[PDB]
């Protein structure tokens, strides 16, 4: 019957790995680097979009920088139809969450909710796993900034700075030399794209290859205001911070 | 709420009254009960007015994937068909009684469809709180062979007779014509015989007339940036 | 029976592809030309109506489609899946969206339910990824024209001008030397014409290419007359002789 | 090698099971032809019966699916039969549903639809055959749509089917580059069906008795084959001039 | 060999080896030999033990008042047939008010082992039955693979060495089948058919199985003590 | 035992000259006894303000369940609702739920942010919309509404005269109305500014 | 190649392995035949004697659907008992919606559909029998034979298992030699014959013979088996002819 | 509702008025009672419209799904489709339909089928609040093999007595013949019947 | 049950509930207490009809305690009383809804706030300075509408709660033997165990 052509995608190999959770590992190595950087007053999420094209619209364009509501938003590295397929999720529970309690998801809770989901993929039904891995970025009055990468293993851990995606090896490397404890914003902006400026596999870094975004309680008064920045926006900050 | 519908030479057209009620109170003055279920197909409810707009839209969402699957314009007896079956297996619980007119690539049609499921073939139609006051009209004046315009007078006489006699029914008179190889022309506010006359007195008030607790900005914009 | 294969027939192989993802696109790459430009004031949207047999009535095929009155697509690779995925599509602007908000859906977002169809064949149990990629182009209120492609992974990316299929590589770059922020619709028109001709062997004309504009409303294809804010589809299918007078001006 | 079996891509996106299943559509070695007329649609089909205790009248391939549409099929006869019970199902539904006739096109398009859902479906196999759809439309006229295992279809000014299509298909694509017209112009069904008969004779360049041959002839509002002796008389006809 | 590895999979030859397999597990299954005349039916059967601790594995199961079957093979699928056999004759006696054919049981558990033989993720039943009873057409013993085949008989043997029994029988089908109004003489010929198939072994006292229905007689059981008179 | 008059309660909503008013009493009780006079009957997500009076736990239901669906459009369309788009889901929604109904009387008022255009609708407690282009009543007192709105309404009144006619609609209405009062707030909208006004009113 | 492993894959020359390998089993089994007469139609079959042990006339063959219809198969005998008694379901629920009793030709393609349905999956194994079948109708004698494929059509007269070319081609002799027809009990005399002549290819063993006739005049159009005294007058026409 | 089948020499014949209501209202006083299912096979309906209706439509897919598969069904075939439906579902179904067609072997057959949904083959039947007035005329009137000017007569005059006492029958007689040669609709208008 | 009534002072959230139980024509118990507490600083007092009200109770009780272990945190009152709320909204629409009325009396450890939400069994939420349940309000509301100052004592609290009570004592037909009083405050939840 069926069986015959049946891959097993939920099963450990005799070194007790996962097979499919390995080689989807693989191909997010390949994707374009992202980078998050949390400072004492915000974070920053910065990201590499994949080589373009000068006929594409990238003011309309998004492939990694996601809103998953106002407090909290994801870099995306891998596959990005999969993506907005657990995007659509976690919007989904955190509007749950808001319904139920009438409180914003803390962001621990929204990341634990998605890995879970990606975990399922891998101990039962038989299906292949997303070829996703995240930054979350995002804002409670719990445990203030935050944040956190998955994996499709469905394993989270939270971080001070991070990348994934590309050459995430480098980038680490580079972000613990430079990164302290009691740095600001705009010092990490400066630090994120530094890092990408050095560990792109591209000849420069210009404006039309970079997505960005800012989570800022410079919104006035004990709040926090996302800003996803635009193209020309973009080209500013590169400039400022004397990269172009 | 009174609606009609006549067949003529080469086409067809239905009307209706425009005042929806609750009970005794007259909810809006200016209702539109004329429904697009296609371009060429429309049709007109009387009941339960959210029972008669939802099936309305419902059929005409499934028309018009359906013509867009076959390549071929919409049929009356595609939407007879579809509301009919859809009425009959809520039993009369969905509330839509309607007169169903248009026209497609096979003639002319007009058909009523009572809430059960039940549907009738006619050459005039009416139904609604003042369908008998409309049908009394028709069956005075309709003949065989009308023209266009001798059909869209009876059937707005057939309204209007509605409108002066029948409590639930008022206001102004609403008109589609469908006519055969042409546009479908939907006249609304066809007539208007009940204006308000001019009142006697204003009623607008001296600044500062009503006494106030508080006062404050309400913030409808987003959270701001810097 | 029962379908009994509930597992994943695409998979990670050890270098992170997914192969059959990988193979569907190279089914695409075989397949006809096909191309979309925005304008100022709309988008095209082409490609060649390549007749199986001359017996055959190629205006029974229709490779350019209506979605919504002011969406329209064209594909590239496997026709029988791209004319199941028009019938899900026009059904998903229905069920997802007019259904509930009483209106046509902003392109960006029947794009984004295409795409997830697409995505699903490609994790689902027991089914293959579909072997298209669309062109969608479309209008709507607050985000005026715009041009999508949208691959065999569910993965779509937004395009001032475009080419899919056989000879794209090409195409994108005679379309990277003509295209700029100025063009009015009939600009855009002639450098479709112009790019579509050097991908076409044989017959080139009204009745070999397949031609379809996203631009003003046409009151005259509404069928009804008397609501002021209906004025008609930005959809509009050019006939054979419309595209045989611009040949002429080539 | 899996990628053989089932109906997912090759490393060249190839369907190979698809491709099979086109191959098992001449496995019955029949060859079918279908033209239009001014008011008709005409499809004739060889017929083989080389056993000898076999009842000769309950061999066909030719199906009435509903009053206005005929359907040949090319392909073995369980799959054609497989089809033709389907087919015949969707256009009863789809006048219970609809309140009108289920047009040629769009029966054609249902079943392509079934057969592009075989081809991406693991669990089902294509179906081997290829199936011709006739009759004469109420909107569109005279009307052929076919079918085949990979969910495509298109309309047909006129078409063949079978091991020797191309003969017959250049025999046909000859004569109307000739005519310069969409049809036969003729009045009469009877003389549509003696030049359907009279070019499949030239292009296969055999002669044919009346049980060799397989008749159905759609009209506006009915679809019917022919007999023996219908038969008989059109060959009469074609031999006398 | 290549066409093995599931019930679903005929051979290049037409042959279907996982049934073929659940056949081969009768074959090592202990003898058991069934027999009739025209007034009763009879069953005898072999028990094996696993060792002199052991107790011997009981092969004969009573499905009604009028009929029951002796087993050769896997046990847990006697007992699951059986059982589906006892509620079937159940079903027969409570909306009918009629006792089972045993030709009708018989149909019933052909189409049983039928469906386990034509899909996927089944297998075949591996056990053998012998099923005698007494019904409204007289005295009866079927044979059951788990094929399906089922076949009636005046007697037969299935299990390890059953050929003996086999041949035996058919010498004797003359006087046997003639031995009505006296159950002894029946079992005598029923013990004595089994001797053909013993070796290194003889029938002993918690050895012996047998079983008995007939025109008077409802189907009973005797095993130990009661087997001594035919020892 | 009547759900749509347990609570009690009003909303009314008027257009004027580039503007829109919605209003609500603060009432809430258990049929004759108040229980509170500060339950707010006006929501707002983005520029899109909803009144609903009726049965109070549909009351807070619906607000959530449109803070929910908002939210998600947004996040989705990249921008907020506007009220004709708005006023179709309010109706897709409760339509859902034909045969087991939310006993509610809703009022939709905003203005189109690309148009300017003042919109206000009301809709039965099944979905079916009225669109008005002067005013929209709901509630235990909406006949008492209906006369007040009726002879103090004229077309194109300035924002501040509006705000003058809406609130003697709803106070004189409200206070022939024995489930309705116990306070009550004006909004008053503008295409880049909405004022709240808290009404000092009779407390019995 | 691979291709012969799973039911439902097309070889590379369009083929289905697993039907083809079905048929295989059939031709391995005993010799049945079907012949039309004048009003009716009738059937027969070689019962291999495996064992004196047998008893005589009790392991019957041949099946009734509903009252009218006769099925015999060869090959694998659960098989072809599982697509009776789905033939069976099919008649009465034709008979209930209906009314008349199902005619044959449309429950030829009741078992058609169903056998073509057992190659359309991996997860099912094709019919391991050919049926032959039919009876009488309102318009007339009927005989059907259906293959493992689901293929099927009407005959004059058929034959399939071990001995079917030895069959066959006495088969085609009384097509020649009665182009008016045969009678019913021509009919049942000729088929005691053919099985006789038939049972050559399986020597080894002896065999019982089995007969079965719808007829319009000679069993009312009813399905019934051949018995006693007809039965042996039909044993003693084949004995002499083989003699 | 008056509707009756008759059959006589050259086939069968049916009969009906035209009139529906809803209380004393005449919500439609030319309807269409007289239902084609197939070619020659047509009834006649009484009750719930919706009922009646639902049912023929879902009677008129079977026989064309029938036809399809097995040719011409015959009239007690599509009587027993009408049943089935009828009886089985006797509890949310108030219909009373007769049932009347040709065949060339069976020629003129009348089915009635009453509320509870059981069947009965006649040589004509009555049915809908209008018969009980003409039970005995009908009775005392009726020959077998009558031509088919004396059938339409008939009719005609049954129909007209039902017309005339009961207050939910009235309009036009519409009737249709069904015989060897075809299918004649006929229409006689209260002028003519009433000076019957 | 019978009398449940609540009271919100500047620091603390007062309950107070009756202790009789009757089935019918006896009093089968005059101890009872009819609260739950859902975490350290939030308390939860109930009546309605038999059986639903501690099933309820208790239900809502596992799912805080289960909340606070998952996260190691203590939602605050507002939260507690909009799940208590949706639970309630959501049965009142079931095959059969459960007939239970509640006070959630909590201290917000974050903005350092006594909170007091009314909630009936319909799933009407409200927030009050002081509220009640059944009849107890028709008795007592007229006393609290003119005592009531925000800025009270926790001893001025009881003080008042004491008259509420006697005049329940007074004017009510139903014996409800008396009540048990609990206070929620910023160390938690303590019972007053002379009343
Ligand atoms: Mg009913
Ligand atoms: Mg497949
Ligand atoms: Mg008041
Ligand atoms: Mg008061
Ligand atoms: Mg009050
Ligand atoms: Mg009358
Ligand atoms: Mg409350």
């Amino acid at each position: 019957g069926s069986r015959r052509y049946d891959s097993r995608t939920t099963i450990f190999s005799p070194e007790g790995r996962l097979y499919q959770v390995e080689y989807a590992l693989e191909s997010i190595s390949h994707a374009g680097t992202a980078i998050g950087i949390m400072a004492s007053d915000g974070i920053v999420l910065a990201a590499e979009r994949k080589v373009t094209s000068t006929l594409l619209e990238q003011d309309t364009s998004t492939e990694k920088l996601y809103k998953l509501n106002d407090k909290i938003a994801v870099a995306v590295a891998g596959l990005t139809a999969d993506a907005e397929i657990l995007i659509n999720t976690a919007r989904i529970h955190a509007q749950n969450y808001l319904k139920t309690y009438n409180e914003d998801i803390p962001v621990e809770i929204l990341v634990r909710r998605l890995s879970d989901i990606k975990q399922g993929y891998t101990q039962h039904g038989g299906l292949r796993p997303f070829g996703v891995s995240f930054i979350y970025a995002g804002y409670d009055d719990r445990y203030g900034y935050q944040l956190y990468t998955s994996n499709p293993s469905g394993n989270y851990t939270g971080w001070k700075a991070i990348s994934v995606g590309a050459n995430t090896s480098a980038a680490q490397t580079l972000l613990q030399m430079d990164y302290k404890d009691d740095m600001k914003v705009d010092d990490a902006i400066e630090l994120a794209l530094k890092t990408l400026s050095k560990t792109t596999d591209s000849s420069a870094l210009t404006y039309d290859r970079l997505e960005f975004a800012t989570i800022r309680k410079g919104a006035n008064d004990g709040e926090v205001y996302q800003k996803i920045f635009k193209p020309q926006e973009i080209k500013d900050i590169l400039v400022k911070t004397g990269i172009t | 709420t009174t609606i009609v519908g006549v067949k003529f030479n080469n086409g067809v057209v239905i009307a209706a009254d425009t005042r929806s009620t609750q009970g005794p109170i007259v909810a809006d003055k200016n209702c539109a009960k004329l429904h697009r279920i296609s371009p060429k197909i429309w049709c007109a409810g009387a009941g339960t007015a959210a029972d008669t707009e939802a099936v309305t839209q419902l059929i005409g969402s499934n028309i018009e994937l359906h013509s867009l699957y076959t390549s071929r314009e919409p049929r009356v007896v595609s939407a007879l068909q579809m509301l009919k079956q859809h009425l009959f297996k809520y039993q009369g619980h969905i509330g839509a009684y309607l007169i169903v007119a248009g026209v497609d690539p096979t003639g002319s049609h007009l058909f009523s469809i009572h809430a059960h499921g039940s549907t009738d073939v006619g050459y005039y139609l009416s139904l609604g709180s003042g369908s008998l006051a409309a049908m009394a009209v028709l069956e005075s004046h309709w003949k065989q062979d009308l023209t266009k315009e001798e059909a869209i007078k009876l059937a707005s006489d057939a309204i209007q007779a509605g409108i002066w006699n029948d409590l639930g029914s008022g206001s102004n008179v609403d008109v589609c014509v469908m006519e055969i190889g042409k546009d479908a022309e939907y006249l609304r506010n066809y007539l208007t015989p009940n204006v308000r006359e001019e009142k006697q007195k204003s009623y607008k008030f001296p600044r500062g007339t009503t006494a106030v607790l508080k006062e404050s900005i309400v913030n409808i914009c987003d959270i701001q940036e810097e | 029976m029962t379908d009994r294969y509930s597992f994943s027939l695409t998979t990670f192989s050890p270098s992170g592809k997914l192969g059959q993802i990988d193979y569907a696109l190279t089914a695409v790459k075989q397949g006809v030309t096909s191309l979309g430009i925005k304008a100022t004031n709309g988008v095209v949207i082409a490609t060649e109506k390549k007749s199986s047999s001359p017996l055959a009535m190629s205006e029974t095929l229709s490779k350019v489609s209506l979605l919504t009155p002011d969406i329209g697509a064209v594909y590239s690779g496997m026709g029988p899946d791209y004319r199941v995925l028009v019938d899900k599509s026009r059904k998903v602007a229905h069920t997802s969206y007019k259904r509930i908000y009483g209106e046509y859906p902003p392109t960006k977002l029947l794009v984004s339910e295409v795409a997830k169809i697409m995505q699903e064949a490609t994790q689902s149990g027991g089914v293959r990824p579909f072997g298209v990629s669309l062109l969608i182009a479309g209008h709507d209120e607050f985000n005026g024209f715009s041009l999508y492609q949208v691959d065999p992974s569910g993965s779509y990316f937004p395009w001032k001008a475009t080419a899919i299929g056989k000879g794209s590589v090409a195409a994108k770059t005679f379309l990277e030397k003509r295209w700029n922020d100025e063009l009015e619709l009939e600009d855009a028109i002639h450098i479709a014409l112009l790019t579509l001709k050097e991908s076409v062997e044989g017959e080139f004309n009204g009745d070999t290419i397949e031609l379809a504009i996203i631009g003003d409303e046409n009151p005259d294809l509404l069928g009804y007359t008397g609501i002021p804010t209906d004025k008609g589809p930005r959809f509009r299918k050019l006939t054979s002789q419309e595209i045989n007078d611009r040949l002429e001006a080539l | 090698g899996y990628d053989r079996h089932i109906t997912i891509f090759s490393p060249e996106g190839r369907l190979y099971q698809v491709e099979y299943a086109f191959k098992a559509t001449n496995q019955t070695n029949i060859n079918s032809l279908a033209v239009r007329g001014k008011d008709c649609t005409v499809v004739i089909s060889q017929k083989k019966v080389p056993d000898k205790l076999l009842d000769p009248t309950t061999v066909s391939y030719i199906f009435c699916i509903s009053r206005t549409i005929g359907m040949v099929v090319n392909g073995p006869i369980p799959d054609a039969r497989n089809a033709a019970l389907r087919a015949k199902a969707e256009a009863a539904e789809f006048r219970y549903k609809y309140g009108y006739d289920m047009p040629c096109d769009v029966l054609a398009k249902r079943m392509a639809n079934l057969s592009q859902i075989y081809t991406q479906r693991a669990y089902m196999r294509p179906l081997g055959v290829i199936l011709t759809f006739v009759s004469v439309d109420e909107e569109l006229g005279p009307s052929i749509y076919k079918t085949d295992p990979a969910g495509y279809y298109v309309g047909y000014k006129a078409t063949a089917t079978g091991p020797k299509q191309q003969e017959i298909t250049t025999n046909l694509e000859n004569h109307f580059k000739k005519s310069k017209i969409d049809h036969i112009n003729e009045e009469s069904w009877e003389k549509v069906v003696e030049f359907a008969i009279t070019h499949m004779i030239d292009a296969l360049g055999t002669e044919f008795s009346k049980n060799d041959l397989e008749v159905g002839v759609a009209t506006k509002d009915k679809f019917f084959t022919l007999s023996a002796e219908n038969i008989e008389e059109r060959l009469v006809a074609i031999a006398e001039q | 060999n290549n066409y093995d590895g599931d019930t679903v999979t005929f051979s290049p030859t037409g042959r279907l080896f996982q049934v073929e397999y659940a056949l081969e597990a009768i074959k090592q299954g202990s003898v058991t030999v069934g027999l009739r005349s025209n007034t009763h039916a009879v069953l005898v059967a072999l028990k094996r033990n696993a060792d002199e601790l052991s107790s011997y594995q009981k092969k004969i199961i009573k499905c009604d008042e009028h009929m029951g079957l002796s087993l050769a093979g896997l046990a847990p699928d006697a007992r699951v047939l059986s059982n589906y056999l006892r509620q079937q004759c159940n079903y027969s006696s409570l909306v009918f008010n009629r006792k089972l054919a045993v030709e009708r049981a018989g149909h019933l558990l052909c189409d049983k082992a039928q469906k386990n033989t034509q899909s996927y993720g089944g297998r075949p039943y591996g056990v053998g039955l012998l099923i005698i009873g007494y019904d409204k057409s007289g005295a009866h013993l079927l044979e059951f693979q788990p094929s399906g085949n089922v076949t009636e008989l005046y007697g037969t043997a299935i299990g390890a060495r059953s050929q003996g029994a086999k041949t035996y029988l058919e010498r004797t089908l003359d006087t046997f089948i003639k031995i009505d109004g006296n159950p002894d003489e029946l079992i005598k010929a029923g013990v004595e058919a089994i001797s053909q198939s013993l070796r290194d072994e003889s029938l002993t006292v918690d050895n012996l199985s047998i079983a008995i229905v007939g025109k008077d007689t409802p189907f009973t059981i005797y095993d130990g003590e009661a087997v001594a008179k035919y020892i | 035992s009547d759900p749509s008059s347990i609570n009690g309660g009003i909303v009314v909503a008027m257009t004027g000259k580039d503007c829109v008013a919605i209003a609500c009493d603060l009432r809430l009780g258990s049929q004759s006894l108040g229980v509170s006079n500060k339950f707010e009957k006006i929501f707002h997500y983005g520029h899109v303000f909803l009144g609903i009076t009726g049965l109070a736990t549909d009351v807070t239901t619906l607000n959530e369940m449109f803070r929910y669906k908002t939210n998600l459009y947004k996040l989705k369309e990249e921008r907020a609702i506007e009220p004709e788009t708005f006023t179709q889901l309010v109706s897709s929604s409760l339509y859902e739920r034909r045969f087991g109904p939310y006993f509610v009387g809703p009022v939709v008022a905003g203005i189109n942010s690309k148009s300017g255009k003042p919109f206000i609708a009301g809709f039965d407690l099944i979905g079916c919309i009225d669109e008005a282009k002067d005013f929209i009543v709901s509630g235990t007192a909406s006949d008492q509404l209906f006369g007040m709105c009726e002879s103090l309404y004229e077309p194109n009144l300035e924002p501040e005269d509006l705000f003058e006619t809406i609130s003697q609609a709803l106070l004189n209405a409200a206070d022939r109305d024995a489930l309705s009062g116990w306070g009550a707030v004006v909004y008053i909208i503008k295409k880049d500014e909405v004022v709240k006004r808290y009404l000092k009113m009779r407390q019995d | 190649t691979g291709y012969d492993l799973s039911n439902s894959v097309f070889s590379p020359d369009g083929r289905n392995f697993q039907v083809e390998y079905a048929v295989k089993a059939v031709e391995n089994g005993t010799t049945s035949i079907g012949i039309k007469c004048n009003d009716g139609v009738v059937f027969a079959v070689e019962k291999l004697i495996t064992s004196k042990l047998l008893v005589p006339q009790k392991n019957v063959k041949i099946q009734v659907v509903d009252r009218h219809i006769g099925c015999v198969y060869s090959g694998l005998i659960p098989d072809g008992r599982h697509l009776v008694n789905r033939g069976r379901e099919e008649a009465a629920s034709f008979k209930k919606l209906y009314k008349t009793p199902i005619p044959i030709p449309a429950f030829a393609d009741r078992l058609g559909q169903y056998v073509q349905a057992h190659t359309l999956y991996n997860s099912v194994r094709p019919f391991g029998v050919s049926t032959i079948f039919g009876g009488v109708d309102k318009n007339g004698a009927h005989l059907y034979m259906l293959e493992p494929s689901g293929s099927y059509w009407g005959y004059k007269g058929a034959a399939t298992g071990k001995g079917r070319q030895s069959a066959k081609a006495e088969l085609e002799k009384l097509v020649d030699h009665h182009p008016e027809g045969l009678s019913a009990r021509e009919a049942v005399k000729q088929a005691a014959k053919i099985i006789y002549l038939a049972h050559e290819d399986n020597k080894e063993k002896d065999f019982e013979l089995e007969i079965s006739w719808c007829s319009l005049s000679e069993t009312n159009g009813l399905h019934k088996f051949v018995k006693g005294d007809l039965l042996q007058e039909a044993i003693d026409f084949a004995q002499k002819e083989i003699n | 509702t008056s509707i009756m089948a008759v059959t006589f020499k050259d086939g069968v014949i049916l009969g009906a008025d035209s009139r529906t209501t809803t209380g004393a209202y005449i919500a439609n006083r030319v309807t269409d009672k007289l239902t084609r299912v197939h070619d020659k096979i047509w009834c006649c309906r009484s009750g719930s419209a919706a009922d009646t209706q639902a049912i023929a439509d879902i009677v008129q897919y079977h026989l064309e799904l029938y036809t399809s598969q097995y040719g011409t069904p015959s009239t007690e075939t599509a009587a027993s489709v009408f049943k089935e439906l009828c009886y089985e579902n006797k509890d949310n179904l108030t219909a009373g339909i007769i049932v009347a067609g040709y065949d060339d072997k069976n020629k003129g057959e009348v089915y009635t089928i009453p509320l509870g949904g059981s069947v009965h083959k006649l040589p004509y039947a009555i049915a809908g609040s209008g018969s009980t007035f003409i039970y005995g005329y009908c009775d005392k009137n009726f020959r077998e093999n009558m031509s088919k000017e004396e059938t339409v007569d008939f009719i005609k005059h049954s129909l007209s007595q039902a017309i005339k006492w009961d207050g939910s029958s009235g309009g036009v007689i519409r009737m249709v013949v069904l015989t060897a040669a075809g299918v004649e609709r006929l229409i006689f208008y209260p002028d003519e019947y009433e000076q019957l | 049950m019978d009398i449940i009534l609540g009271i919100r002072v500047q620091d603390s959230v007062i309950l107070a509930s009756s202790k009789a139980v009757t089935r019918g024509i006896s009093v089968l118990k005059d101890s009872d207490d009819k609260t739950r507490q859902l975490s350290p600083h939030t308390l939860m007092s109930f009546a309605g009809e038999a059986g639903d009200t501690v099933q309820f109770a208790e239900y809502i009780q596992a799912n805080i305690q289960l909340y606070s272990i998952r996260e190691d945190y203590e939602l605050s009152p507002q939260a507690v009383s909009s799940f208590v709320r949706q639970e309630l909204a959501k049965s009142i629409r079931s095959r059969r809804p459960y007939q239970v009325n509640v006070l959630i009396g909590g201290y917000d450890k974050k903005k350092n706030k006594p909170e007091l939400y009314q909630i009936d069994y319909l799933g009407t939420k409200v927030e009050l300075p002081y509220g009640a349940h059944g009849y107890s309000g028709f008795y007592t509301f007229s006393l609290l509408d003119h005592h009531y100052r925000p800025d009270m004592t926790t001893e001025e609290g009881l003080d008042l709660l004491k008259l509420c009570v006697q005049e329940l004592e007074k004017r009510m037909p139903m014996d409800f033997k008396g009540v048990i009083v609990k206070i929620v405050d910023k160390d938690g939840i303590r019972q007053v165990d002379d009343f």
